[PDB]
């Protein structure tokens, strides 16, 4: 009945993996023109 | 199959140990904290303006002024006529306790006390006075003083009411008076009559009278219990008591 | 008569102020007229007692 | 009478705004006219109490 | 460096202060003081002068 | 009955790790142009 | 009895952690422009 | 009988820590002017 | 009856523009015409509710 | 009456082109004229089911 950390384990940095590509944001690119 | 749910409620819990309303609860209790270790022990004083005189005989008590802690002391020195006194040179005993900001042409000092109960002293050499000024300076006391204007005897090398009330100021020496139906008000300052409106009067007069730009009047006159007032062609009588 | 009132107090030093608009400082042991004498110099909370009674403060509107 | 207005209010003194466009600020021990002594300030939710039984607030829509 | 407004911020929630002014047209300085941290927040503050 | 210190380790920094973002704030920025 | 000495240690850390927040002040400053 | 110690000796660290700030007084300062 | 609409809504503080375009900012502890006092204010679904047992909501065009 | 085709179509909202030129977006929570309440917005195979026994979807030749 062991098997339930190596299943709580590995989706753990999974998770944490993807919890971070919500985090980031860009700033927009303005410019004029003639 | 429900080993994955419990690895994702296990997960979720490890990553997050606090409740939201926990979070909420934390912040509230580091907000009261906060509060209270910057909370400022003892009765705060109260701030103030002064205006005093300079007593230049050879038997005088020196002025004192009162200072806090990192708050700002500004003194303007001016002569028996009122008129600016600007500063030539000056000193100060012991500035580990009293910066001084100090405009080259100006008669205004800033002082702040950056110690807590030590007080000093201060000499000024004006640019035309013989005798140079000087004072003694104590902070925490119980009332603190944002503008201290300092009248001195001798010349300087430089030497009505009603724009005031027109601008909204009452005349000291009076009492607000109750009216019946008029949008005005009125003082009785030296027996003497001063009522602000927008209106105009038509029946007793009056002994002066300012108008400004966006239309209040300011009207001078006697004693009189009722008014006539010409309002947008129409005339309305009031009553007013003394 | 003639009211007096505590400017500045620190221990050793108090400083008065008439309802003339004179102003001195004094000690402990002093005759002031109006007063007596000063009995009792208090640091804390500005109040100072003289022999006819009196006791001597900060104003209401100077605090 | 004149309603006043907290506008300002610190643990130990407090800042009123009567009806006339009158500012003044108060400490604890003060006198006040109309409402007598205040006996207590309670900084938190901007309650004064003074002699004459009445609470002086923020105004209501000026909160 | 000419303006005629004072653009500031708290830096705390609660810490009271104090400024002087030396106007173009006043010879006397105009002190003010500030607090942060109460049940209304000024967004404005306009101010008539008697000067 | 021991493992409420493992339920203590991880909350000190969970509470640690963002109470130091409620010390720090941004200057105002002023923007010139003619 | 000697999580009262341990107690009486952190709050020590704590309370000179306080009072040399308290003993700083720093100065007036002046902005002249025309 | 034996605490009389130690009692002396934060208050023999704190007394010389107080006669070190009795002792010196900063000079006072002078500024000009036209 | 003037009709108000959630301009913004916040945790604490919530933002109403009436149907004539009466525009204010209210607490949760208030009163309003027409609807009474107000009790519970939810910052969460978008919905203020009142004394009157009424709740102000969202529009499906003003959203 | 009026059909609508499915322009853009995300999980919460939908965006629909009227037969006449009216183009818009909705909710799940909305009264549409000709239509009336929709129980359920499904962005799987471009479905929207409304309460009147209606179903808007793409057009065939535009698919």
């Amino acid at each position: 009945q062991q098997e339930i950390q190596q299943r709580t384990s590995d989706m753990l940095t999974a998770a944490t993996q993807l919890v971070q590509d919500w985090k980031q944001v860009e700033t927009q690119v303005y410019t004029e023109g003639t | 199959e429900v080993i994955d749910k419990k690895a994702f409620k296990d997960m979720t819990r490890n990553l997050y140990p606090l409740n939201p309303e926990q979070v909420v609860k934390l912040k509230q209790i580091y907000e009261t904290s906060e509060y209270a270790k910057a909370a400022t022990p003892g009765t705060p004083p109260k701030p103030t303006a002064t205006s005093q005189f300079v007593n230049l005989s050879p038997g005088s008590t020196p002025p004192v002024i009162r200072l806090s802690q990192g708050f700002v002391s500004s003194l303007v020195f001016l002569d028996s006529t009122g008129a600016p006194w600007p500063i030539a040179a000056y000193d100060l005993g012991d500035p580990s306790s009293f910066n001084i900001q100090w405009d080259k042409t100006s008669n205004t000092l800033m002082i702040q006390a950056t110690k807590l109960y030590n007080y000093g002293n201060l000499a000024v050499r004006l640019r035309g006075l013989n005798t140079p000024v000087m004072l003694t300076l104590i902070p925490g006391q119980k009332a603190v003083d944002y503008r201290v204007d300092l009248r001195v005897q001798g010349y300087g090398p430089n030497a009505d009411l009603l724009l005031h009330v027109l601008e909204g100021v009452p005349p000291p020496g009076s009492r607000r008076l109750v009216v019946s139906g008029g949008d005005a008000r009125a003082w009785l300052s030296n027996e003497k009559m001063y009522v602000r409106t927008n209106l105009t009067i038509l029946s007793p007069g009056w002994l002066a009278s300012m108008t400004s730009a966006d239309g209040t009047h300011a009207y001078e006159m006697q004693k009189s219990p009722v008014l006539l007032v010409s309002w947008h062609g129409k005339v309305m009588q009031l009553k007013v008591e003394g | 008569r003639i009211i007096y009132y505590i400017q500045a107090v620190i221990p050793g030093r108090a400083w008065l102020i008439g309802s003339n608009g004179s102003t001195l400082t004094v000690r402990e042991g002093s005759k002031i007229p109006g007063y007596g004498m000063v009995k009792l110099i208090d640091s804390l909370q500005g109040r100072i007692l003289t022999s006819s009674g009196q006791v001597i403060k900060f104003s209401q509107e100077d605090s």
